[PDB]
């Protein structure tokens, strides 16, 4: 029901910027990631960026490195990340949720077929971390016959061609890493979707100067995962000391 | 867009995190104006001829072949300098690093001999080496680890995920990410995202151009098979290229088969395995249900690779090169055969390529055939593990 557009159409009538947090589905486990991911939300999280757990995740830094690690020791399968999307998507029904994935899992059962149950559980997004868009012809199809939005990462070192090409086949929203000022405006000049910056945003001031500088939002990815890795022996003060980070985060975008 | 086909058939691609895509496109660039340059190709050869010992021997089996009707010949890969084919990219791929201005070299590996042919090609063209290897790695190959270290290189032990060969490979990409302008990341073999797989063979092709030369001024005429073993394909695609237009040459690739393939401890992804999307490239692979990448098993650790080439993947699909397996068990025996009847320590990934050579001289000895076997790598590095083993089995 692309409720990208939706809270984007929202955030803007109240000239808020998205805060997007990522953790790894089932890190440390499948019923405490179910816990956290919800403590997430009610802290303020405009949307979900969300990865399934892969065996090399040649993309990642080592704090979602271990992320893996935790939730592979608690045996956590893409199939039991697939209903606990289902779970949290019946749980929030109106927050756009994404998945950052690695192209083995997509093209493991075929990729139609990966979207096919992503749609199913309510998938809004996928961001595949390496497929470029050079080679992202089948993906995005697949993507987009099961309404599911393919983001692509525009990173500081684009050229034209990319960012037309990002502008051009991108849904949802834009991956930015990242002055990121002048590739904002090419951004929009060229129609992309909304950019959310997203790269060591680790305090409010980092989702403050993101929406300044023109962008959507702001993603932050491993500084949730390190909340989690830090408190790993204190259930609670892990979730008590998420909720204050991510309201502390999502304030910073009003 | 590039200027190469990143595809053989359905197999290969750019599979890479978008950042790296300008490290690649570069890397293409450099890598087909280098191939039109005749100063490179000069500079190239200088090195492969003074330095590294090309062209290698072409030896006729004396003893090895008695009792059939097969002519076995072996490509001296294993009197290169360093001791394995190895050497041959590495010194083009450090060019093409010169030619990139680069300064800085990035290497994974496994059994830790590519990283021995990165350190000696930086060491000899003055370029800062830095190494990226698995700590499970690190432990069992500490003589290499000192190889590398005494020729300037950088080790830095990667306790990532598995600790392995696949977990090195992931970390070297993570450096190259932010370092592609002044780093190059020097991949071990055919595989990986293009132009890797491009770039290896033409690095490599000298060793069937030399043996296709060589056979026929020896025997007046091209073989009826060559046969090599395959962990990524750099060593095989090196021997095929030349006789790939050549039809009437067999391109026979032997892969581990570890303890037996019914077991599942082997590492045949060509044929055993499945087709997925790793390392930057589709190919088949070593893989779980659910698409986690598992590790090649095999007593060789050099065919520790839990993917293949491209190209290989094409040449099977075509039937242009044919692929078998070869266990534990024989390519121990056709390295003991190799020891007393010619003199020669192979090393245990060659002696896959050489046990299936014996096993086609076995099965039809009356059968009228000429071989040609790439002997990769010589077999000193393996005699401990040799010996382990039988001083085990009794
Ligand atoms: C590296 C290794 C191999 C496997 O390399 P390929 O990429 O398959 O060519 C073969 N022989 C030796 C001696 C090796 O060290
Ligand atoms: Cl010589
Ligand atoms: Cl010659
Ligand atoms: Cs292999």
């Amino acid at each position: 029901m692309e409720r990208y557009e939706n809270l984007f159409a929202q955030l803007n009538d109240r000239r808020e910027g998205a805060f997007v947090p990522f953790v790894t589905l089932g890190d440390p486990g499948i019923e405490q990631s179910l816990k956290i991911i919800d403590t997430l939300i009610d802290a303020g999280a405009d949307a979900l960026e969300l990865g399934v757990p892969f065996s090399d995740p040649l993309a990642d830094g080592p704090t979602i490195q271990n992320a893996n690690l935790r939730a592979f020791a608690a045996g956590v399968t893409p199939a039991q990340c697939f209903e606990m999307l289902a779970l949290i998507r019946e749980k929030h029904p109106t927050i756009p949720i994404g998945l950052l994935m690695y192209a083995n899992l997509v093209f493991n059962n075929g990729i139609d077929a990966f979207y096919a149950r992503c749609e199913q559980v309510g998938v809004d997004s996928v961001l595949v971390a390496d497929v470029p868009v050079e080679e992202s012809a089948p993906f995005r199809q697949a993507a987009l016959r099961h309404n599911i939005a393919p983001i692509f990462i525009c990173p500081p070192n684009a050229d034209d061609d990319l960012l037309r090409q990002v502008a051009s086949y991108g849904r949802g929203y834009t991956y930015l890493l990242s002055p990121l000022h002048h590739l904002i405006e090419k951004l929009k000049e060229y129609h992309a979707a909304p950019a959310l910056q997203g790269f060591g945003i680790s305090s409010p001031e980092q989702v403050s100067a993101a929406v300044r500088a023109g962008a959507a939002g702001a993603i932050s990815g491993s500084a949730i995962v390190k909340i989690i890795e830090k408190n790993l022996a204190s259930p609670k003060q892990m979730l008590a000391e998420l909720r204050s980070f991510v309201s502390a985060m999502k304030a910073a975008s009003r | 867009t590039t200027l190469l086909n990143p595809y053989f058939g359905e197999f290969g691609g750019m599979y890479v995190p978008q950042i790296l895509m300008p490290a690649l496109n570069q890397l293409e660039e450099a890598f087909v104006s280098a191939q039109k340059d005749p100063e490179f190709q000069a500079q190239f050869a200088d090195l492969l001829k003074n330095y590294a010992g090309r062209p290698t021997a072409l030896t006729k089996c004396q003893n090895i072949t008695a009792g059939t009707r097969t002519t076995l010949y072996l490509k001296r890969e294993d009197l290169l300098h360093g001791g394995a084919h190895k050497t041959n990219q590495v010194l083009g791929q450090a060019l093409l690093a010169k030619r990139m201005g680069k300064s800085e070299i990035i290497a994974e590996t496994g059994a830790g001999q590519h990283g021995v042919a990165s350190a000696l090609a930086s060491a000899l063209l003055g370029l800062k080496c830095r190494i990226y290897m698995g700590a499970k790695d690190v432990e069992r190959q500490s003589p290499n680890v000192f190889r590398m270290r005494l020729m300037g290189a950088e080790v830095i032990p990667v306790h990532s995920g598995s600790a392995t060969l696949k977990d090195a490979c992931n970390e070297a990409l993570r450096d190259w990410s932010g370092s592609y302008e002044t780093a190059h990341y020097m991949l071990g073999t055919a595989a990986g995202p293009h132009p890797y797989p491009t770039i290896v063979r033409e690095f490599q092709r000298m060793i069937g151009e030399e043996t296709k030369a060589q056979i026929l001024d020896k025997e007046g005429r091209l073989p009826d098979a060559v046969i090599a073993c395959v962990g990524g394909g750099s060593n095989a695609i090196g021997m095929f290229a030349d006789f790939i237009n050549d039809t009437s040459v067999g391109l026979i690739g032997v892969e581990p088969g570890g303890h037996g393939i019914e077991t599942g401890e082997h590492g045949a992804p060509l044929k055993h395995g499945r087709v997925g999307i790793y390392f930057g490239m589709k190919a088949p692979m070593m893989q779980t249900a659910d698409g986690q990448i598992e590790e090649s098993y095999s007593i060789s650790a050099g065919l520790d690779f839990p993917s293949v080439g491209p190209q290989h993947a094409y040449l099977n699909s075509i039937g242009r090169a044919d692929y078998v397996s070869i266990t534990d068990d024989e390519a121990l025996e056709a390295f003991k055969t190799l020891c007393r009847h010619e003199g020669i320590i192979p090393a245990l990934e060659s002696s896959h390529a050489l046990a299936h050579a014996l096993k086609m001289m076995r099965e039809q000895p009356e059968k009228e055939q000429l071989l040609v076997v790439n002997l990769s790598g010589r077999g000193d590095k393996d005699i401990f593990t040799v010996h382990d083993i039988l001083k085990a089995r009794g």
